[PDB]
């Protein structure tokens, strides 16, 4: 019969250490099986639902409630709610900005001045002179990230407790509801890698002979249109500068880490798409959209809100991009995408709840799978 | 060959403007670009502006606004004009031709980049002070 | 402002101009003897016009921290020299004003 | 009567300003320090007030 | 010998004010910041201390 229940993290490897302490390698996660058997079920017919399936709710629950547990302990910044003396950086002939603060030290009768550098999307001015406020202090007090867990998606297996199994749906062409006619038991899922993004699905499972369109009601425009590819396209993602990290105690045992000086060269982030790729890969898409409304299809960019929504969002190496994809919805070079990156974050719309993404050291290099679209819809076009 | 051969008054008075001239012989005016240059005695030079024509012509922030520069296209010249001359304008000055390139260092369509320049033929110069 | 190098015939000189490099650098370097117009070495780090002998090398302009650095190998009586340097950096605007030099002695 | 104006010094959400506030308050939640007009709220006494 | 008499600056009850007070501590407990008569806990270094 169908049910809902609780399912268990598993994972394949054990390979990780205990250094990284990956929140995807809890050491509360167990092993799953290294032979895994699935058993074919002949002659069944299964009715399976994607919209109302609450294997996503769970999934999306267990990742907003391990995201707030491993952040738990860690450091916060609300003594960094002070005003701030800003010039820009010698950059000179953008968007870093050279703060300095009055922080507090050890001693509760002494504060510093120190100097820190941040990103334009992480400031708000106060003042029409150098005067300026992190964005955050208006709404919530911020948790910096734990500097010592890594946030790498891990490929994770939910599997069934006793008594509940799960059945798998092999349907090569299965879309969004209805009937899956080769159905299979197994104790889990393979392994799905927890990738968080916004606009192009990044490294998942490419369909097995064509792109496949799904959506609960392709004819309500308020909806989301999942397209998952059978080829994928790559990106390429960098932060070409060099950054260095500068650690500002901010009390007894409790430290802030701040960008320091960029040495060499200042350079804009940005991504690499190949247009040959692109190219056919949108208009294939354009093409099986059409099967479904009889009408010419053309893309165009996002209109407008946050850059959560207006942006490629994407997490890479602990880095956060926001890429600028109006190259993509609209020869043989390279798009390359201007992107902007940011520290002060509130991830899944829990306005409330900020984290400050520290700097990394040194260079950032990203190679990623586009595998889908996320697509929505506003004629004979 | 190129040769560069600059001529003015020599002396001149405080608050006098100075024009010196620069006479081109072997390319055209507008064949290149044109720089001044300027060598107070015993000192490092200074790059007083550049002129060239479709007004790529720039100068040295300390003197623009008392530094006029252009090209002759009949007579084949490089002027030079200095209005307010005072003792500091005492020096050598010379006319040099001016060559460039680019260095490019990350993505061009970003702009990261910028434009050099360097100074090829020099002529002898004058030497110009005041009293 | 000149700063100095005594070199023996036949030994190799090293002249050093400008502050420590914050980004990518185009150095062009300036050789002026006494009673003449300066005139060009190298530019872009080590670029020579014709006419340049090869002893004549810079430093690269591809790291940072560092300054410019005028090599000159097998210093002859005919290259004393008042020598300068013209650094255009990515980080700093644009130096209307060459950088103090250095003069190289041959000790002939 | 039983109803009294006080002002407040609070810190904002920027640390380093405090705004000059008012608000009303019962006289059974306030109790006087001096014999000047300054006045505590009852709590700060013995606990902290959720 | 080891037992220091140090005056620390404490908020009260009452957060505009500050008393002066005197507590007694072990030399162990007590770290020197100056060459003068100024002093810190061992622990403000490290740890917050329950
Ligand atoms: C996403 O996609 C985008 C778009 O595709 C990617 O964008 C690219 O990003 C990279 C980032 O690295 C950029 O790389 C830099 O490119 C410049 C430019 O190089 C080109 O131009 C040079 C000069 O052109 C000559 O010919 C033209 C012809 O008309 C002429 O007009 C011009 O005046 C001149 O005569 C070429 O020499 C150069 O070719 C060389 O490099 C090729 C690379 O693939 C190679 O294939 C060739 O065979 C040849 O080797 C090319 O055409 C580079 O100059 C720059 O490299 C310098 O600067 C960096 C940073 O400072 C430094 O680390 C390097 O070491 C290097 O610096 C040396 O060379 C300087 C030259 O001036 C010199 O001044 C320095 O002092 C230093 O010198 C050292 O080497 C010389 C060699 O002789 C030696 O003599 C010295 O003693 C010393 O040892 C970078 O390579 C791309 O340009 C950019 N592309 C575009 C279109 O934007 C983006 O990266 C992608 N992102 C991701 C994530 O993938
Ligand atoms: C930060 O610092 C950097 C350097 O550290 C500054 O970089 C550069 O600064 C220059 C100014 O000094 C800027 O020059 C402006 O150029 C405009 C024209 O376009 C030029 O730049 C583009 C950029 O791609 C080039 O493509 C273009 O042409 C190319 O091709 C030419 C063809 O050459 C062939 O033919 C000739 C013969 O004619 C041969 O000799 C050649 O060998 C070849 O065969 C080539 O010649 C070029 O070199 C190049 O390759 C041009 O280079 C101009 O329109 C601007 O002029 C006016 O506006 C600016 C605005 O600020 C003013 O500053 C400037 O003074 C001008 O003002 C007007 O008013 C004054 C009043 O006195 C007059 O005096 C002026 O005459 C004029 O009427 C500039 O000339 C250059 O673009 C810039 N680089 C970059 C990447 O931006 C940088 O500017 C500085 N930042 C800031 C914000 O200032
Ligand atoms: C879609 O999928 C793709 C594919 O998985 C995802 O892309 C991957 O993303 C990874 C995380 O960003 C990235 O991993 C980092 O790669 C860096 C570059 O590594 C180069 O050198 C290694 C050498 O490998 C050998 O050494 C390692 C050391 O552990 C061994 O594990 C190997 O088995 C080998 O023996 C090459 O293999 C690479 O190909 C590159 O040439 C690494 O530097 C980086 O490691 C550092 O950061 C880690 C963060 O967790 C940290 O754990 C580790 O210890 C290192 O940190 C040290 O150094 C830093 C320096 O600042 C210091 O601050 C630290 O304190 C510490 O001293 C990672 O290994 C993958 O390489 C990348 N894959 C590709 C193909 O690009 C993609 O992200 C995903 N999409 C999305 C959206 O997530
Ligand atoms: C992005 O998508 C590409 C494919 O378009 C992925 O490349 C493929 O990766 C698999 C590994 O999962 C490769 O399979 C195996 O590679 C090893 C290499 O030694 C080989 O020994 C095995 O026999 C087997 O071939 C596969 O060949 C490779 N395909 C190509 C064309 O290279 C890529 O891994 C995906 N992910 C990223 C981040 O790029
Ligand atoms: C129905 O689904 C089953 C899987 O549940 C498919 O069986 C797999 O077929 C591939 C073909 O090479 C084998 O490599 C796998 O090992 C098989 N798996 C299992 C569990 O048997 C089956 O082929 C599908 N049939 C149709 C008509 O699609
Ligand atoms: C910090 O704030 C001060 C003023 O609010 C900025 O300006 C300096 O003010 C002092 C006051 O005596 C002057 O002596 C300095 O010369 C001023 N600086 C300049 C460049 O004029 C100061 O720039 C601010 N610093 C930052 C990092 O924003
Ligand atoms: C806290 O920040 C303020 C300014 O934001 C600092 O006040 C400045 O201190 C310098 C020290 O010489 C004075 O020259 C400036 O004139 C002061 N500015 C003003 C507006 O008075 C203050 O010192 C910082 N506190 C600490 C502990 O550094
Ligand atoms: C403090 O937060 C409020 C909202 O909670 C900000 O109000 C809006 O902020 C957006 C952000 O870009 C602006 O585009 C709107 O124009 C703002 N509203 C108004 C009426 O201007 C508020 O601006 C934040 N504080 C500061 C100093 O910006
Ligand atoms: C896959 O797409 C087909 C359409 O090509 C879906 O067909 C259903 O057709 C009936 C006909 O009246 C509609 O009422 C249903 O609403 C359609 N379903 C959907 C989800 O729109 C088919 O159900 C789709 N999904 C599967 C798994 O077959
Ligand atoms: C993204 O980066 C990868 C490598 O990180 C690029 O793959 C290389 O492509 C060149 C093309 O000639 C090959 O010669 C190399 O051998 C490839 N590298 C590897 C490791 O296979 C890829 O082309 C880049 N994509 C874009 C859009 O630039
Ligand atoms: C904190 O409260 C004190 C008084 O309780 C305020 O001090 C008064 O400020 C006004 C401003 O003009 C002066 O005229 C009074 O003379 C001050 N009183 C005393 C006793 O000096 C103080 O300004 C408040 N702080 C803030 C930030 O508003
Ligand atoms: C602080 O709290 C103490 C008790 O913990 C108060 O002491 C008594 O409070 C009651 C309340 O009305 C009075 O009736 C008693 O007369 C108080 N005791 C004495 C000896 O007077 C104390 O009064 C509180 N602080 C203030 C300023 O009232
Ligand atoms: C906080 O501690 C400081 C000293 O550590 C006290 O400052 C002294 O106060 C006395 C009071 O008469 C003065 O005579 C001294 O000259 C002050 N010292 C200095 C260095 O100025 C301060 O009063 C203490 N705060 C409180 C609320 O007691
Ligand atoms: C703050 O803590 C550091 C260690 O985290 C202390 O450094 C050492 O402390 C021991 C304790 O006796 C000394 O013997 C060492 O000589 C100290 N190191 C050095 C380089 O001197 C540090 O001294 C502590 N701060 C203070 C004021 O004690
Ligand atoms: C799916 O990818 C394969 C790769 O060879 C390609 O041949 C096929 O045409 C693609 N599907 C569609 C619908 O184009
Ligand atoms: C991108 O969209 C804009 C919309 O204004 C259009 O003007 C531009 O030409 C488009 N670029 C391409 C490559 O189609």
């Amino acid at each position: 019969k169908d049910a809902e229940t609780t399912l268990f993290c598993a994972s394949d490897a054990k390979a990780y250490d205990t250094e990284k302490r990956n929140v995807w390698a809890t050491h509360c996660c167990v092993p799953t099986d290294p032979n895994p058997q699935e058993i074919v079920l002949e002659n069944v017919t299964e009715n399976f639902n994607m919209w109302k399936n609450n294997m996503v709710e769970q999934m999306h629950t267990d990742i907003i409630s391990l995201w707030d547990q491993s952040l738990k302990p860690c450091v916060k910044l609300t003594p960094l709610c002070v005003t701030l003396n800003c010039t820009d950086v010698n950059a000179t002939n953008e968007e870093i900005k050279n703060c300095s603060f009055n922080i507090t030290t050890e001693l509760r009768d002494k504060k510093k001045k120190v100097y820190a550098l941040f990103y334009k999307l992480d400031v708000v001015p106060i003042d029409d002179n150098n005067s300026y406020r992190l964005i955050n202090c208006n709404t919530s007090a911020i948790t910096q990230a734990c500097p010592k867990v890594s946030f790498e998606p891990i490929p994770i297996h939910y599997c069934a407790p006793a008594g509940f199994a799960i059945l798998k749906c092999n349907d090569k062409k299965f879309n969004g509801t209805g009937p899956c006619k080769n159905v299979s038991t197994v104790q889990c899922t393979h392994g799905i890698k927890p990738v968080v993004s916004t606009q192009l699905l990044l490294n998942g499972s490419l369909a097995e002979e064509e792109i496949i369109i799904r959506s609960e009601n392709i004819t309500n425009n308020a909806k989301t249109i999942i397209v998952q590819l059978n080829e994928s396209v790559e990106i390429n993602c960098t932060r070409p500068n060099n950054n260095t990290r500068k650690s500002i105690r901010i009390g007894p045992g409790q430290w802030f880490y701040a960008t320091g000086d960029i040495i060499g060269d200042i350079r804009q982030a940005h991504c690499n798409i190949s247009r040959t790729k692109w190219n056919k890969t949108l208009q294939q898409v354009a093409k099986k959209l059409r099967e479904h409304f009889n009408k010419t299809i053309i893309f165009n960019p996002s209109s407008g809100g946050d850059l959560e929504i207006t942006t490629h969002s994407f997490n890479c190496g602990g880095e956060f991009f926001y890429c600028n994809t109006s190259e993509l919805f609209n020869t043989n070079n390279t798009i390359t995408l201007p992107c902007r990156i940011k520290q002060i974050i509130n991830m899944w719309q829990r306005v409330g709840q900020a984290m400050y993404a520290p700097p990394i050291e040194g260079k950032i290099r990203c190679t990623s799978n586009i595998t889908g679209l996320l697509l929505t819809r506003d004629n004979n076009t | 060959q190129v040769h560069l051969q600059e001529s003015g008054p020599g002396l001149v008075k405080p608050s006098e403007t100075l024009s010196l001239t620069c006479n081109v012989s072997g390319t055209l005016v507008r064949d290149n670009y044109w720089s001044w240059i300027r060598q107070p005695l015993g000192k490092q030079p200074e790059w007083i502006g550049y002129v060239h024509d479709s007004g790529d012509t720039n100068y040295n922030p300390s003197l623009k606004s008392r530094v006029h520069l252009s090209l002759d296209k009949s007579k084949n010249l490089v002027s030079l004009r200095l209005t307010g001359v005072t003792a500091a304008d005492s020096a050598i000055y010379y006319c040099a031709t001016t060559k460039h390139g680019r260095r490019i260092y990350g993505v061009v369509a970003f702009k990261e980049w910028f434009t050099y320049f360097y100074m090829d033929v020099w002529g002898k110069g004058t030497s110009v002070t005041v009293s | 402002a000149p700063t100095f190098v005594s070199v023996a015939p036949g030994q190799t000189a090293r002249i050093t101009c400008g502050e420590e490099s914050l980004g990518s650098r185009s150095v062009i370097w300036y050789q002026q003897r006494p009673g003449q117009a300066p005139s060009l070495i190298i530019y872009n780090n080590n670029d020579r016009p014709s006419g340049i002998p090869d002893r004549f090398s810079g430093s690269p302009g591809s790291t940072f921290g560092t300054t410019a650095t005028l090599t000159i190998t097998s210093v002859e009586a005919g290259d004393e020299a008042d020598y300068y340097c013209h650094i255009w950096d990515s980080r700093r605007p644009t130096n209307w004003v060459f950088g103090e030099g250095t003069t190289l002695i041959v000790l002939s």
